[PDB]
């Protein structure tokens, strides 16, 4: 009874952190892209600013 | 009687470029010859100078040089003549065998076949890759992109497949021969010559045509190869024939003209390439096709190579070509070094046509196989630690398949050699055996099927399908051999 | 001699422009030479500008120049002395003992740009090289003939590294080696001369076996965009002309496309992707090129390579690869844990990893060393979440730690970093001593394989229980 | 007559081109009419571009502009020892004149090969983390790398008070004197620091060389280099001179205006092209003279600050790539206790126990 209160209790404290892993591979991965589109911006910048000379 | 129409004086020379005054009657894209001998391609037409591209050194070009007209749109010489020849960008030799007889010439640009003058692909090209030619099918016609990251086997697979065609180039069927066409873009010297040795000691040089743009070699060379090579090898499209060319690298032809457009004073885009960086490769891969049986069904093969730096492939070439591509064969490192060769991650690498360009004898065999490994990869973590039954016996299976899977290279099979072994993989012969002798099982079944079911292998050979009497023997001639 | 005459028409920074007068101008690549007070300016001719002006690039800071100065083209690129007598001797960029012991007495003088050997004068030929260092000399040999190079970033130790290979390999080579030190740490650059000096391989009375060509990070860009080529033509001279076996250091070869980018910019060029060179893939292409095996002689080449912010995809590391028969990567990871050398046995490939090359045993044992590694990598998060004790391959994910340990070797010259006496162990050792790991040997946890030489020392390393 | 004099075709933003100055030479000393002076960067045909190091209004259209024959120079000599001077070598403490015993240029190339010893004689920081794991030494060049507010300023100063044992002490080569290099930081902080030092009676032994964010761009642009020739003169001499750079990062940025503002083409993050220059005839300087020119040695301690913690930035890259060490401060161990925040598996000294206590 004693690991199968735990097998039990390992689910639940393992669903709730697929759940909360979630809130991380969604949430870190817009800021992925927020770090993406500025990149190629910012790289792009310094070719068109000397460009101009 | 310098009339500024067919000469020029140069106006300014400099970062591989030559400003030149006059040359008023010119085309674009037109080569030009130099006082000091080397030559060079007009590229930019202003009003009143004329941008010209050098082909060499740009010290022989001094300042008020003279500048006369080719009358050449950027052209090179085609034909059989080429067949086992290493040639430049521009179609001269440096194997140093003598000159090459030409049957005919054709420009470097040439508009790719139409929407109407294709045919469906259906004719196959065996790369002799257990890994290719039972999961990821190239079609002749077809466009499979090689893309990987460094010393991952990019060479190394395009180079079994030009081997492998040893077994119809020295029949005598021409619509079943498949000649080959290795564009040599940004490698350096001795690696060209490597590669040549390495053809010749397998007596498939002799129905290979290199080019060789090297990176010692000039930027418009470079530029050039890729283009020029396809025509070589697009001869053969226009004549009824089939050709297959590998373009090694492609990512390397992109940087060769960045650094033209760049000196030329052309607008940079997104990481210095230009605008038409992507219409650069469009033009190229576009033109390899399968034509209808109107014309003479011929077919222009193409497998592009890409050089992708830490994995990424979401950067701005590497997208660019794979959107053209009809299909991807990805090669990561961690599976090179874990032992798996080629190594092929099959839940990205993807063919387009795939099914229609198979043999229908390897299609009935390993139909399932492509999904096998699709859920084995998923359920090769579950290895840490209790098995039920329903994915007890699914790591029984791929666990030995991909083992098998497992190619030494240089070594082709035939498509009569493979069928037996994907026979046995995924029907389940092999799932009850050790894997440590799983690679010497390949041999010693081979040989056993060679000597005593010689006939099984002859009519898969053939025929090339699975009839329900053969399917039927293919089993027996397997349990057969597992018992000894 | 035709003196040509020039007035200098414009000076910013290192770009130096010069007028001529009407078909007089000298061609690219060329060196003009103007008269200081102090000593001699060299500048190199780079482009034709128009009406009869060429803009050049300064081979020294050209602080103090006046405008109109008298220039005085030379004839041809700036050549350099080659031969016998440039041995024992550290020449600079311009080609002048800057050892402080009197001139060189040189038969001819060579021209720095030179076109490298053509396709068909190329020779195909795969030799290994036996070095010393076992997670090297294993997993990736180096080619005799063949090029190999060693990237990574700062505080890897790659000017330690280099320091080992010349004392085995340069000593045992039987023929000329040529040293090319490239916007390097000047002071480490000493430690070299001070160095082969007391190792017997300098001597300033006897032989010199070895030649030397420096121009350190404190000179200006156009100097050290072109001390590579300057000691390139000298050991390109023992190749050909004097039908020897070359050895040739590069350190280290980034600054020499780092060098290109200072002046690319200043030149007027349209800067490229991370501000590199429009022109870095031709120009990396036009130096490497030349350091090949020909039919004449071969040349053993041994670079050194930075990357910046240890970011392999820099474009300075990537078109460098491409150009190496064999590489050994240094990872700042690899030396936290204590195994030197840092090689990354997971990126470190080379050419001469084929069974038709080492023998087959070789490769077999060199592929079983790397097939226990990778999975720690990707196996490691069941490690960082839990340890080892869901591992079903629990035999194999222990061996990462006892052959990850055993691949670390002692160096002699490297006294003053850990004290440790050095262990140089041979080629066919370093085989048969992994086989019988790959568990026979796994009775001893952590240490005893821990900095030792080949297998008879981890016997001795056991003893003395830790 | 234009050979001598020049008149002001533009001016403005401290840049002002010249017509005339047809026997001008790089990099020389220009004085205006208005009293500001300048120096000349750009002798290009027609005009001549030229930094001012003081304000803009003084300088109108058509102002004559002289020549001054010098390549910019600084007074050297121990004279400045205790003394605190702009990038020009003036005073700004306010205590009479400096006792001058030579003028040194601010451009000096570094020591060639010959002339030098490895590196063998420590430099005792007092601090524990310091000397024990990442140990400095005499010619040596140890960066100090790290975020704002770290404590990178802490670190260097520390060392700085540390070798008071020494100056007081009789025997002159066991001397080891100091000079610091305030460069775009605050007049308010440097007289914080100054402060600090005599309260330690530490500014005898000490000469601080300040280019304050206030002052011109090229004041702050020269100030590391002038602040090394006046440590040169110790290492000349056979005496031993430390000097700190801080903040080397805005002597960067300082670079960067003016090559901006005179219309070079930039190169990434807009820093000019020879950004990688600017720092490298900087530090080559710093070094142990041989034993035949007086074991003299001159000791860098380049300070420079990252954003984010991101070593891999250009800048940073640059500077690490050229000393032989790095000590960077991590901002998560500052906090957590560990002072100075040391991160072991970051920070390292190429010269290790050969410059260290036996």
């Amino acid at each position: 009874q004693g690991y199968a209160a735990e097998i039990s209790a390992r689910r639940n404290a393992m669903d709730n952190a697929s759940k909360n892993a979630g809130d991380m591979i969604n949430r870190y991965s817009i800021l992925y892209n927020r770090t993406r589109q500025a990149v190629i911006t910012n790289e792009l910048v310094d070719i068109i600013t000397g460009a101009s000379s | 009687e310098a009339n500024l129409n067919e000469t020029g004086r140069v106006l300014a020379v400099g970062d591989g470029i030559a400003r030149v005054f006059g040359l008023n009657n010119i085309q674009a894209e037109e080569l030009v010859e130099f006082s000091s001998g080397v030559k060079g391609m007009a590229l930019n037409l202003e009003p009143g100078q004329v941008g010209i591209v050098l082909f060499g050194s740009d010290r022989l070009v001094k300042e008020g040089e003279l500048v006369k007209r080719t009358g050449n749109i950027v052209d090179v010489p085609v034909g059989p003549g080429l067949l086992g020849r290493v040639v430049d960008a521009l179609g001269n030799p440096i194997d140093g065998k003598g000159p090459i007889d030409a049957a005919g010439r054709s420009r470097a640009q040439v508009k790719a076949p139409g929407i109407l003058p294709r045919r469906s692909v259906h004719e196959p090209v065996q790369t002799g890759l257990k890994a290719v030619d039972a999961l990821v099918p190239i079609g002749r016609g077809q466009r499979e992109l090689i893309i990987g990251d460094r010393q991952t086997g990019k060479t190394a697979v395009a180079l079994d497949t030009i081997l492998n065609q040893k077994r119809w180039n020295n029949g005598s069927d021409e619509s079943k021969k498949l000649y080959c066409v290795y564009v040599a873009v940004g490698q350096k010297r001795s690696t060209v010559a490597q590669l040549v040795q390495t053809l010749e000691q397998h007596d498939a040089m002799k129905y290979s045509i290199i080019v060789a743009a090297t990176a010692s070699e000039a930027a418009p060379l470079q530029y050039l190869a890729p283009f020029t090579a396809a025509s070589i090898g697009e001869w053969f499209r226009d004549n009824g024939k089939h050709a297959l060319i590998v373009y090694d690298d492609l990512s390397k032809q992109a940087v060769a003209y960045r650094q033209l457009s760049l000196l030329l004073r052309r607008p940079p885009g997104r990481e210095a390439y230009p605008g038409d960086v992507f219409y650069l490769h469009s033009r190229l891969l576009e033109r390899a096709a399968k034509l209808s049986e109107k014309e003479g069904s011929g077919s222009l093969t193409a497998l592009p190579v890409i050089e992708t730096q830490g994995g990424d492939v979401s950067a701005y070439i590497p997208t660019n070509v794979i959107s053209i591509t009809d299909g991807q064969i990805f090669l990561e490192a961690e599976l090179f070094y874990k032992g798996i060769r080629p190594a092929i991650n099959v839940g990205l690498s993807v063919s387009r046509v795939g099914s229609a360009a198979q043999v229908k004898a390897l299609k009935q065999v390993a139909g399932s196989l492509k999904l096998f490994l699709a859920q084995y990869r998923e359920v090769a973590a579950f290895a840490q630690s209790d098995l039920d039954a329903s994915t007890k016996q699914t790591l029984v299976r791929g666990e030995r398949l991909t083992q098998l899977l497992k190619q030494n290279q240089y070594s082709p099979l035939a498509t009569e050699e493979q069928v037996p072994l994907i026979y046995a993989g995924v029907n389940g012969h092999l799932d009850g055996i050790e894997l440590s002798r799983i690679g010497e099982f390949e041999s010693s079944f081979l040989s056993y099927l060679k000597s005593n079911h010689n006939e099984l292998l002859t009519e898969i050979r053939e025929k090339g399908e699975l009839s329900k009497e053969l399917l039927a023997s293919l089993k027996s001639a397997t349990e057969s051999f597992v018992a000894t | 001699s035709t003196p040509i005459t020039g007035k200098v028409t414009a000076v910013i920074g290192a770009i130096v422009d010069v007028h001529f007068e009407q078909s007089e101008l000298p061609a690219i690549l060329n060196a003009l030479e103007i008269k200081t007070p102090q000593g001699k300016l060299v500048l190199e001719v780079a482009q034709h500008l128009g009406e009869n002006t060429v803009r050049t690039i300064a081979m020294d800071g050209t602080e103090g120049l006046v405008r109109g100065e008298k220039v005085l083209d030379t004839g041809g690129p700036i050549s350099v002395p080659v031969g016998r007598e440039t041995l024992g001797r550290i020449i600079n960029v311009i080609g002048e003992p800057i050892d402080e012991r009197g001139p060189i007495k040189s038969k001819l003088r060579k021209p720095i740009h030179a076109d490298p050997p053509s396709f068909a004068e190329q020779s195909t030929s795969a030799e290994i090289l036996e070095t010393g260092i076992k997670v090297v000399d294993l997993l990736a040999p180096y080619a005799r003939g063949g090029k190999i190079g060693l990237f990574g970033g700062a505080g890897v130790g790659k000017t330690v590294f280099i320091q080992e290979l010349i004392n085995n390999i340069a000593k045992a080579h039987g023929g000329f080696s040529v040293f090319t030190g490239v916007g390097e740490r000047t002071r480490e650059g000493n430690d070299l001369y001070r160095e082969m000096k007391e190792t017997g391989v300098i001597n300033l009375e006897g032989e010199s076996k070895v030649a030397l060509v420096f121009g350190q990070m404190n000179e200006p860009p156009g100097a050290r965009a072109r001390v590579a080529l300057t000691g390139l033509t000298i050991a390109e001279y023992f190749r050909d002309e004097e039908g020897q076996d070359v050895l040739l250091f590069i350190d280290n070869i980034f600054r020499f496309t780092q060098a290109g980018s200072e002046v690319s910019a200043l030149l007027g060029r349209i800067p490229s992707a991370v501000g590199y060179q429009p022109t870095l893939a031709t120009d990396m292409g036009l130096l490497q090129e030349r350091i090949t095996t020909t039919k004449k002689g071969s040349v053993t080449s041994v670079q050194a390579v930075y990357v910046p912010a240890d970011d392999l995809t820099d474009p300075a590391p990537a078109t460098t690869f491409a150009h190496l028969d064999a590489t050994t990567v240094l990872s700042r990871g690899i030396s936290e844990l204590g195994i030197y050398p840092a090689v990354d046995p997971l990126d470190s490939k080379s050419r001469l990893l084929d069974a038709a090359v080492v023998g087959q045993e070789h490769y077999d044992v060199a592929s079983k060393v790397q097939e226990t590694l990778q999975t720690y990598k990707s196996l490691q998060d069941i490690i960082a979440i839990l340890g080892m004790d869901e591992l079903s391959d629990k035999l194999t994910v222990e061996r990462a730690r006892k052959i990850q340990r055993f691949l670390s070797q002692p160096f002699a010259v490297a006294e003053v970093f850990t004290g440790i006496p050095g262990k140089l162990v041979r080629l066919k050792d370093t085989v048969a001593s992994f086989k019988a790991v790959l568990g026979k040997y796994d009775n001893i946890p952590e240490h005893a394989f821990y900095m030792v030489g080949g297998i008879e020392d981890v016997v001795a390393k056991a003893e003395k229980l830790a």
